[PDB]
RNA sequence: UGUAAUCCCCUUGGCGGUU
């Protein structure tokens, strides 16, 4: 490489936010009883606002 | 407006009772459903109406 | 011929993530 590279060990930490705990998709599913709109929440297979 | 908004209609003499779709009940657990807030308020209103009718006669 | 099952609160409060 034409440019030299800064290089060495550094302390890194893994945070709790992982993509597989955030990915969510919905085509159709449960709806609220009062308004008949998609429910809220990824855990409940809800929709996006 | 004579046809649509008559002044004496601002005093309630008959109350419309909404269908259960407006005040749905919720199953709090596997055995007991809770009445909605509107259902309880309508029950209180009807009890007061019955009380007034009984007292008057 | 023995023929397999379809359904989910609400309110509240807190803690957070991205700006």
């Amino acid at each position: 490489l034409m440019a030299q590279v800064f290089f060495g060990p550094t302390y890194y930490q893994r945070l709790r936010h992982m993509v597989d705990d955030k990915i969510h998709a919905r085509a159709r599913g449960p709806v609220q009883v009062l308004t008949r709109q998609p429910v809220e929440g990824r855990s409940r297979d809800g929709g996006l606002r | 407006n004579e046809d649509y908004a008559r002044p004496e209609w601002m005093i309630i003499t008959v109350l419309p009772v909404p269908p259960p779709q407006v005040r749905p009940s919720i199953a709090m657990d596997e055995t007991t459903q809770g009445q909605d807030d509107l259902t309880h308020k309508l029950s209180d209103i009807l009890k007061a109406n019955i009380n007034v009718q009984k007292l008057e006669m």
